[PDB]
RNA sequence: AUCGAGAGGC
């Protein structure tokens, strides 16, 4: 995203533009595009060298002026404490990989285990494509009854993982039974 | 298949270590295990 | 009524029965429920020979599904096990043969239901092998979906079976067991952050029994003979018949032990 | 591949004696009975009824491995009481209780209207 | 690829319920939980077998051969 | 250091001792200065300790350093194993590295040296040297396929 | 393996009657050990079980998306509305005994993925097998039906054990045993020997 | 044969401890200055009070398998509420002519003071502890 | 060096059999039992060659010579009956 | 190198391993298909023709079968193809390749071969399923886990080879490690957890469960234990059934913390004759380490008894644990709200202190540590503040967490769990470290492009206030990812370095064995050690013991060890010795006592010289204390009766015992001197352990009990001496190697890089350092 | 065969 002075510095995008994006999205009239957002100048493409000169905020909500009881369970977030922000990151989760986007809660878990799961998910069985029965691949493994995961990342809809799941939502008990 | 289609390979002064420059462009945690860890990354 | 264990049924249904067992050792109750899961004999398809497979689902997949489909087994005790029978592969006394051939002329995908599926072998005057459909539409469980221009032809040989041998032959899906709902026996110790009463909800079975007064000491001698159980039926065998057959099959195992002792 | 078929666990084979009786060593009235193709279900009930009997000093049920459905019961009785006699009385008592429960449930179900 | 016949934990048949459940949620705009309650799949394992399942059979049907 | 010394009574008491730690080591100059006990001073590098104090002091320092490596993890290895390694380097008058040069130069054997590294160069120099192998070594006997005179093979068995 | 770090091979398959059962009667399709979890420090597996239970009863998909503010207390409160325990510990009874387990046991819906590795493809055993000609050694791989490599590290372990005969058999009789004839006067195997 | 020792003890304090089922018992001999006692008791099996006088007895009897009690053959070894069987972990002397006796029954521990009962206490491991209300 | 006999009186070696020595003696005797060579000791209830070799060793019936070797090459010969087993 | 050192081997198999509790530790579960594949040649013998003919008739597919029959002529007979297989007769001298059968020796090995313990011989058991089966304890020497680890089995092909694996490579023999003087294998995971939960005094066992557990022990006395509680209800302690598991005649006393004999905390253990008097079983009693119950049982009863004990404890504890159950759960990670607020204020106060130190740095009014750059000192202080904050938050969480929650239950049992684990999940992950530094500014003056320039605050530098439960900020997650990435790179690097090291050590030390003279020599014969371990003794059987003369007051040592027959106070009390009335005066016996006291004084001075620390406990050949305890129970010693033993006889017997133990045989003056040197410390320990006053006072000792103690000490020392022909060098190389693999890496070269520099004589030092005294 | 790539278990 791009953040420039409105007045009070504001993210360049606006709710009405998001509403036009949603209007183009439900249609599957005026057509509103990501390329159209770039031509509008609401969003810019940043290289690492360009990244050094910018100041960016993770949350659009952080930018709006802040001047309250807080639930203990929510993670402690350091106040941004910065008056100038050239841009705002679209979402933190976008830093992640596709395999990381598959991982349920990398935020609540230790990163090496997330790395191991990112490696393991490629090994995990699933339906790779619908053309498989037509296709003649040297080795193919396809689950009998693939089940979409109960807890899904938002990014998964762009991953099509819910559409083509690679796991079963097994009922799991954590217990010691006969030492196996 | 999607992850394989987006791969980076660096043929080989601390390449393996995750870089602040890597933020927002490369996955923080996806790398081949053991040998060549961080040499190959996913975007 | 009869001396010994006495059962008062709270609720009745064709699918499920809710009862209270009194003057019962818990060992026998758990043994009974495990018998109902496992020992009760029921007939589901053991052999599937498919003539044509145009549909995308593979034959192994379809055959597993067909084995899962419920088949009526009230007279299954009249039926003799195929291993116990004399015929080399199948006879009418031991096996019931169900044939199904479906082709979809409709451009819309044609369903393949359990109600479609028909019996070749003679009934011999017993209520065996009829697929059970509880659906309001009467449509059977859908084995497959057929694109236009696809035909599937199969023969099924359904034999008497044991749930310990395969899960399809089990008559009952869920048995609900409750004992010591007030935790007077204190067989379990609760995990509570502040208070156990808040952490764990009270049971309905808990409110049936009287509440423990806080002043009375725990009695070591008491062993709970009162249990709250519910049984849910697939419908291959009616609920009351499933529980009676559990009792009878446990009796049969005990009697087998006794006769083996006499032979020894 | 390697695994044994489920029916073999279900039913006896190779002329297996359903019950094998071996005198326990170092105990006068104790005996080990091997039940083959039998499960925890029957064993716990036999043991519970043996424990109910005053004469039997010891009764315990053990399975050597979950893979194989072999169940071993050891019975230690009062002197002058056959361990087999105790086992038979316990089994018969089990049967009487089961029959009484089935009659009570049948009467109750006939009373039940649905 | 197809609706499972039974919940794997219970063994209760769930194949008959799937088509009617899809209808129910369509006609009443029902939240999935209420439709499952109408189905009678109170146990969350039968509920998982219905909700988590996706019919990939339609995609195979779309293929002409 | 907070070290511990016998008390006048005899019980082990602890007295703090001031100690200096130096980034560099010039031990020959360092020992010959006022205000230091020459005996107590130690250098973390065993090589300076060996040059200053002889080979046995260097061996003791080497064992101490290996002991520090094992102790930092909290792991313990019995003194004889670490000792045997240190003694192996120490028995030759000059300290001998575990790496190929130190281990290979020892004129003992031919196929152990070739088995570690530079197999073919060692065989070439051995052919030029006309080295005759005793074949007593474990490795050489493994190449030979004969049973090594090791463990069970060490003692011959004869009729009574 | 779970969608989190921890992976496992199945050591045994248990029938439903044997498995511990709740009052609802739900039997876990899978049982995992409690001990691995603390060392792995994967809280999210636990959180996923809780959220999936809440979602299964609610009929609404649970969002696990990272960096989204969630209350484990909130999810536990929804579970409380359902009546299931906020921690998700479920009172279970052991199958064989029918006795209530003294400790309530965590019971959840967890996504699990079948790994590509399966035993039957891995298991290879050879008593006698094909031999590569030049080495006279065994061939390599299960498809070759070849014998497994004896490690030099393994050889050192055996020398430490001190058993010379086992090493001699594995080193010659099990692999590339050979008979040669050599002349003493040559010092080299120049001799060519016709036994007939 | 006969009870080794008999005493009446008044318990000054009962400590719940880390264990809920088992609480510790600190008591002094009633009317006697020399005996002190520390006991490990199960409050669920026996109600205990912060102040209470409980009759305390130790008996050698009343390689044998424990026989389940049949009311006919069983002569009550005691009307005492609590009976435990223990093996002494240590016999020591706090001061000369002041013997201290330590008895552990199923990992539940016992401490006694005094000399006048040292002849009553024996090296023999077997002991039966008897608490009367 | 050659015929480097070590005197029977003037022997310095552990009286106790080395565990490797006992293992090798048992293996050789068990080969002889597998070879069906006659076994001096009476055999009750065991077919296995190793059990027979162990029973012969406990009886000390096995006649064999274990020759302890030295770096110099001088050889000490100890009869299996002589070496202590513990 | 590739072929001769390492060969593809016939009769080799490999499978995924899953562990089995009901399978004994010694045996390996072997798949029926693998057992069918693998053949052992057996020559036909009059006792074996009957069973072998039946096996040949059974055929290749049947498990008790044969694949091939070898004629005396030797032409191969393939059973499956030949028409003869039905009608064969086995003439004498004809080999038959038996199918691998139960209770046959094989070699089970994990491919990382850091240790001879990692490849050990196991008895064949035949299992129906395909996965190799193993016990849970035997996992630890193998360093294998059930998550897809694959293990290799090799079959002996001759009777001598089977004999070697059974007599030396067996699991019970390798239970006690030569190195680290500790048993390799201990009770692990649920069993261990369960055992503590069984041993709590609150835990009590009901008679049905008591009988079933008694039955569960494979060998049971048949005598029901007398109930711990009788009158209210028949109750049995979990320690009581556990005692039924413990072998009779075993005594263990240990106090982890100072234990009153009353033991209200139940810390420590006392066990007598296999019956546990007091304590809750923890890891160290049941762990691999020395002083564990495994070590004591292995030495006293032999190895097989120890392995069976392993099995029995596993069975009983697993049955109990299944009845109680276990579950980690979310709530264990969850902590109370008030404690959480105290955690947050801890983080806040640490943040304020960091800001104050930063402000002082900005003011340039600063104190510089000598030789540290001012930024270096500031960085060190801030890092230390963050570390203390994390640890303090973890400690508050630990106090908050109940005894009941299962994570703490695992920690108390010693199951998987760490204080850092609890701290990071509960309160605060901590500050991420890359290259021994706080998170660097990859962007100029910015750690992250969101973070402002020139910010040295912990949030910029990557300290994670949030816990794993709390959820992490995206910046926190990225910093944690960098730290974990460096960790994984370091792990793989460590593996490669350690493998090369271990190979170098093994190749260097492979030649050296203990020869018959006890000199450790290579093949050429250069003596690395004149006596192995500088004591001429085996690494095994040595356990650390306290030497009494070292330490303590000199006057106190006099009071304990000095009896002077002439002075009335000095003289042994007549109640202690019958000879006491005659021992007053008796000046010749008194000069012998003076001689023993002078020798003890010389020994004390010598020990004071060996260790300036003079720490009491060092590895020692024979544990005298165990022998004394076994004597007291064996001889039923009563403290009242005066000792039968003559004082002169005690002193002379101790000297005779010193004369009895010879590391090296024969009488040569150099050999005699080396022998006195070898047994100098052992004799010092023995003189301290058997003082005439101590023999008479500390324990009453009948004369026969003292003679038995002497004979047992002699036998134990002789057993402890190193066996000639043992390959010391390979074992030593592996001994450094396996910890080195396990090794994980104010500033000095440390860990694996330090070990690198030590192992190769290095001209350079990354951190030279001279200590100035 | 040869070479390469990928994966597993640390
Ligand atoms: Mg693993
Ligand atoms: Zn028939
Ligand atoms: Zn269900
Ligand atoms: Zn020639």
């Amino acid at each position: 995203f791009i953040v420039e002075d409105d007045g009070h510095k504001e993210l360049k995008v606006r709710k009405g533009h998001i509403a036009k994006l949603m209007a183009t999205e439900y249609q599957d009239v005026e057509e509103y595009t990501w390329s159209s957002l770039l031509n509008e100048g609401l969003v810019e493409y940043i290289d690492a060298e360009e990244e050094e000169s910018i100041l960016i905020a993770m949350q659009p909500e952080d930018l709006e002026p802040a001047e309250l009881d807080v639930d203990p369970a929510k993670r402690i977030r350091v106040s941004h404490h910065a008056t100038t922000f050239t841009h705002c990151e679209i979402h933190p989760s976008m830093i992640l990989g596709v395999a990381a986007s598959i991982i349920p809660f990398p935020d609540h878990n230790q990163s090496p285990r997330n790395t191991y799961q990112s490696a393991m998910g490629k090994q995990a069985m699933g339906v790779f494509l619908t053309n498989y029965n037509v296709r003649m691949d040297t080795m193919a493994n396809i689950l009998y009854y693939p089940q979409k995961p109960l807890g899904t990342t938002r990014a998964m809809e762009y991953l099509k993982f819910r559409e083509l799941p690679a796991g079963q939502n097994a009922i799991v008990a954590i217990a010691c039974y006969s030492g196996y | 298949t999607l992850s394989h289609l987006r791969r980076t390979n660096t043929p080989i002064a601390k390449p393996r270590q995750l870089h602040n420059t890597h933020w927002g462009l490369v996955c923080p945690a996806e790398t081949p295990e053991g040998q060549a860890c961080g040499l190959v990354k996913n975007l | 009524s009869e001396e010994g264990p006495q059962v008062k049924i709270r609720e009745a249904s064709k699918d499920n029965v809710d009862f209270i067992l009194s003057n019962v050792d818990l060992a026998m109750a758990n043994s009974l429920r495990r018998v109902m899961i496992a020992e009760i004999p029921t007939l589901a398809i053991d052999s599937v020979e498919v003539e044509t497979n145009t549909t995308v689902l593979a034959d192994e997949f379809i055959a597993h599904r067909l084995g899962l489909i419920p088949l009526q087994s009230m007279d299954i005790e009249q039926l003799e096990y195929s291993r116990d029978c004399f015929c080399e592969d199948h006879c009418d006394k031991c096996s019931v043969v169900l044939t199904l051939q479906a082709f979809g002329e409709s451009e819309s995908t044609t369903n393949v239901y359990s109600k479609d599926l028909v019996i070749v072998s003679n009934l011999m005057g017993r209520n065996i092998g009829h697929p059970i459909i509880q659906d309001k539409e009467g449509n059977g469980v859908l084995i497959c979906k057929l694109r236009k221009g696809q035909e599937l032809k199969l023969t099924c040989v359904a034999k008497k079976g044991i749930a310990k041998e395969h899960a399809k032959w089990g008559p009952a899906a869920a048995i609900e067991f409750e004992y010591d709902p007030w935790n007077k026996l204190k067989h379990t110790d609760y995990w509570y952050e502040q208070d156990s009463a808040k952490e764990w909800p009270q049971s309905k079975n808990c409110e049936y029994e009287d509440p423990p007064n806080e002043g009375d000491p725990f009695d070591y001698k008491a062993q709970a003979d009162t249990f709250y159980m519910n049984v849910e039926s697939v419908g291959s065998i009616p609920v009351d018949q499933v529980v009676v057959r559990g009792i009878d099959t446990l009796q049969k195992k005990v009697a087998s032990i006794l006769l083996a002792l006499t032979q020894m | 591949m390697n695994a044994p078929d489920r029916f073999e666990l279900f039913l006896l084979g190779e002329g297996e004696s359903k019950l094998k009786i071996d005198p326990d060593t170092k105990a006068p009235n104790a005996v080990v009975i091997t039940f083959e193709k039998e499960d925890h279900t029957l064993g716990n009930l036999i043991r519970a009824e043996l424990l109910n009997d005053r004469k039997v000093l010891f009764a315990a049920y053990k399975v050597e491995h979950p893979f194989f459905a072999r169940f071993k019961l050891r019975i230690q009785t009062t002197e002058g009481y056959d361990p087999k006699d105790a086992l038979k009385n316990a089994c018969n008592s089990i049967i009487n209780k089961l029959g009484a429960l089935k009659t009570n449930f049948e009467t109750e179900w006939n009373l039940q209207t649905l | 690829m197809i609706v499972p016949v039974r919940c794997f934990s219970c063994g209760k048949v769930v194949g008959d319920k799937w088509e009617s459940y899809l209808n129910l949620l369509q006609e009443d705009e029902l939240d999935e939980g209420t439709a499952l309650s109408r189905l009678g799949l109170k146990r969350y394992c039968c509920r998982r077998m219905i909700l988590t399942h996706v019919d990939l059979i339609e995609k195979f049907l779309r293929y002409n051969p | 250091y907070d070290r511990k010394v016998p008390s006048p009574t005899g019980e082990y008491v602890k007295e703090p001792e001031w100690v200096l730690e130096t980034d560099g080591v010039n031990l020959s100059e360092v020992m010959t200065v006022p205000g230091i006990d020459p005996t107590r001073i130690y250098t973390n590098s065993f090589i300076d300790i060996m040059e200053v104090l002889g080979i046995e002091a260097g061996r003791a320092a080497l064992y101490k350093e290996v002991y520090n490596v094992i102790a930092s993890d909290g792991s313990y290895v019995n003194y004889r194993h670490m000792a045997l390694l240190v003694d192996v380097m120490t028995t030759q008058g000059g300290l001998t590295s575990v790496t190929r040069h130190g281990f290979n130069r020892s004129n003992t054997g031919a196929l152990m040296r070739c088995s570690f590294e530079e197999t073919v160069e060692i065989l070439f120099e051995a052919g030029a040297s006309a080295e005759l192998d005793d074949c007593r070594g474990v490795s050489e006997n493994v190449i030979l396929g004969q049973m090594a005179p090791i463990g069970t093979g060490a003692f011959d068995v004869m009729i009574d | 393996a779970s969608r989190h770090g921890q992976k496992g091979t199945i050591g045994i398959t248990y029938r439903r009657e044997d498995m511990p059962f709740t009052a609802e009667g739900i039997v876990p399709d899978l049982i995992i050990n409690p001990h691995a979890i603390p060392s792995r420090m994967t809280v999210a597996h636990l959180i996923e079980c809780l959220l999936s239970k809440v979602a299964a009863l609610s009929g609404n998909e649970g969002d696990a998306s990272p960096f989204t503010d969630i209350t484990v207390e909130g999810i536990s409160k929804l579970l409380r509305e359902h009546g299931y325990q906020s921690r998700g510990f479920e009172v279970m009874y052991n199958g064989h005994t029918g006795k209530k387990l003294m400790a309530q046991i965590f019971f959840g819906p967890t996504y699990y993925q079948r790994l590509r590795h399966m035993v039957d493809d891995k298991i290879h055993a050879r008593a006698r097998g094909p031999m590569q000609v030049l080495t006279r050694q065994p061939v390599e791989g299960r498809s070759r039906d070849g014998g497994l490599r004896f490690g030099e590290m393994e050889r050192d372990c055996m020398i430490a054990h001190g058993a010379a005969s086992f090493l001699k058999e594995r080193l010659m009789e099990a692999s590339d045993a050979f008979r040669v004839h050599i002349c003493g006067i040559c010092g080299l195997m120049t001799v060519i020997a016709k036994l007939n | 044969s006969n009870t080794l020792f008999d005493d009446i003890f008044q318990v000054s304090e009962v400590d719940p401890g880390r264990y809920n089922k088992v609480c510790r018992i600190e008591a002094a001999s009633t009317t006697q200055d020399q005996c002190k006692l520390t006991l490990d008791i199960n409050v669920e099996l026996f109600p205990v009070a912060a102040q209470d006088s409980l009759t305390v007895t130790i008996a050698s009897s009343l390689t044998r398998s424990w026989r389940p009690p049949q009311a006919g053959d069983r002569s009550l070894a005691d009307d005492y509420d609590y009976v435990m069987y223990g093996t002494a972990y240590k016999f020591e002397e706090v001061s000369k002519d002041l013997i201290a006796v330590y008895y552990s029954f199923g990992g539940l521990l016992m401490r006694l003071e005094g000399n006048y009962r040292n002849l009553n206490n024996l090296k023999q491991e077997n002991a039966y502890l008897l608490i009367r209300r | 060096l050659k015929e480097k006999a070590i005197p029977k009186d003037q022997r310095a070696t552990t009286p106790y059999m080395t565990k490797y020595e006992r293992a090798r003696i048992l293996g050789t005797r068990a080969l002889q039992i597998s070879m069906n060579a006659p076994v001096f000791v009476d055999l009750e209830g065991e077919t296995d060659p190793l059990r027979i070799a162990m029973k012969e060793l406990a009886e000390k019936k096995i006649p064999l010579v274990i020759r302890r070797y030295l770096p110099d090459g001088s050889f000490e010969d100890w009869s299996v009956e002589e070496l202590i087993v513990d | 190198r590739g072929n001769l050192m390492g060969k593809r081997v016939d009769f080799s198999a490999r499978t995924v391993i899953s562990g089995d509790p009901n399978l004994e530790l010694d045996q390996v579960g072997v798949p029926k298909s693998i057992a069918k594949t693998l053949t052992y040649p057996e020559v036909v013998t009059p006792y074996n023709i009957d069973r072998l003919t039946q096996l040949v008739r059974n055929g290749p597919n049947e498990h008790p079968g044969a694949k091939y029959v070898i004629r005396d002529s030797g032409d191969r007979i393939d059973l499956r193809y030949s028409k003869r297989a039905g009608d064969i007769q086995l003439q004498y001298g004809w080999k038959v390749e038996r199918h691998i059968m139960d209770n046959d020796p094989v070699l089970f090995n994990r491919q990382p071969s850091l240790h001879k313990m990692s490849m050990m011989a196991h008895r064949v058991k035949v299992i129906p399923y395909s996965t190799f089966r193993l016990n849970l304890s035997v996992t630890s020497p193998y360093n294998a886990d059930f998550d897809g680890d694959e293990m290799n089995l090799h079959v002996p092909q001759s009777e001598e080879t089977r004999a070697e694996l059974s007599q030396l490579c067996a699991v019970p023999l390798q239970i006690v490690s030569p190195q680290s003087n500790k048993p390799c294998m201990g009770i692990v995971q649920d069993t261990l957890c369960g055992i503590r939960k069984l041993t709590l005094r609150d835990t009590f066992i009901e008679l049905d469960q008591v009988l079933n557990m008694l039955y569960w022990v494979p060998d049971w006395d048949g005598v029901i234990p007398t109930p711990a509680i009788i009158k209210p209800k028949p109750l049995w302690s979990g320690k009581q059934i556990l005692s039924v598991a413990i072998p009779n005649g075993i005594h263990l006393q240990r106090f982890d913390e100072g234990t009153t004999l009353l033991s209200p905390k139940d810390n420590g253990m006392l066990i007598i004759d296999g019956q546990i008097i007091f304590g809750v079983v923890e890891k160290k009693t049941v762990g691999s380490s020395n002083g564990g119950l495994i070590h004591v049982v292995t030495r006293e009863k032999g190895p097989q008894v120890c392995a069976k004990l392993f099995g029995n404890i596993q069975k009983v504890v697993n049955f109990w644990l299944l009845h109680n159950g276990f579950s980690t759960g979310i709530g264990d990670t969850i902590a109370d709200g008030p404690t959480m607020r105290e955690i947050t204020e801890t983080i806040a106060e640490a943040k304020k202190k960091v800001l104050d130190v930063t402000k002082e740095a900005q003011a340039n009014l600063l104190t510089a540590k000598h030789g540290m750059t001012l930024r270096e000192s500031f960085e060190d202080n801030v890092v230390r503040f963050l570390n203390e904050a994390r640890d303090k938050a973890g400690r508050l969480a630990e106090v908050n967490l109940k005894d009941l929650n299962n994570v703490k239950q695992m920690v108390m049992a010693g199951s998987k769990g760490s204080f850092i684990n609890i701290a990071q999940m509960s309160a605060c992950v901590g500050q991420q470290s890359v290259e021994g530094k706080r998170i660097a500014f990859g962007f100029v003056d910015r750690t992250l492009p969101h973070f402002s320039k020139d910010d040295y605050s912990p949030e910029s530098k990557g300290f994670v206030e949030n816990s794993y439960l709390r959820g992490l900020t995206p910046q926190e997650f990225f910093f944690h990812a960098m730290g974990g990435r460096e960790g994984l790179i370091d792990t793989a690097v460590k593996t490669a370095e350690t493998g090369y090291i271990q190979r170098r050590l093994v190749k260097a030390l492979e030649d050296i064995m203990v020869h018959y003279d006890n000199t450790t020599r290579n093949s050429l014969g250069n003596v690395i050690q004149f006596i192995y371990g500088e004591d001429g003794m085996d690494a095994a059987h040595i356990e650390k013991q306290s030497l009494d003369t070292i330490g303590g007051s000199d006057a106190a040592f006099e009071k304990r060890y000095r009896v002077d027959l002439l002075n009335t106070d000095h003289t042994l009390d007549p109640s202690l010795l019958e000879s006491g009335s005659e021992i007053l005066g008796d000046l010749k016996l008194q000069v012998l006592l003076d001689e023993e006291y002078k020798q003890l004084v010389k020994d004390r001075k010598f020990l004071r010289e060996v260790f300036v620390d003079g720490e009491a406990n060092w590895p020692l050949p024979v544990n005298i204390r165990r022998i004394i305890q076994n004597a007291q129970q064996t001889f039923h010693i009563d403290h009242t009766k005066p000792s039968d033993l003559t004082i002169k006889d005690i002193v002379l017997g101790v000297k005779d015992l010193q004369e009895n133990l010879l590391v090296l045989r024969g009488k040569n003056e150099i050999i005699q001197n080396a022998q006195r040197d070898a047994v100098t410390l052992f004799c010092c320990l023995l003189r301290s352990r058997l003082a005439t006053r101590r023999v008479l006072q500390e324990y009453r000792l009948t004369k026969q009990a003292f003679d038995w103690v002497l004979s047992n000490i002699e036998a134990q020392f002789l057993r402890s001496v190193v066996h000639p022909g043992e390959m010391v060098g390979v074992l030593a190389a592996q001994s450094i190697g396996e910890p080195a693999t396990q090794m994980t890496l104010k500033k000095v070269t440390s860990g694996v890089p330090r070990l690198k520099e030590i192992l190769n004589v290095a001209k350079n030092m990354k951190t030279p350092s001279l200590t100035v005294y």
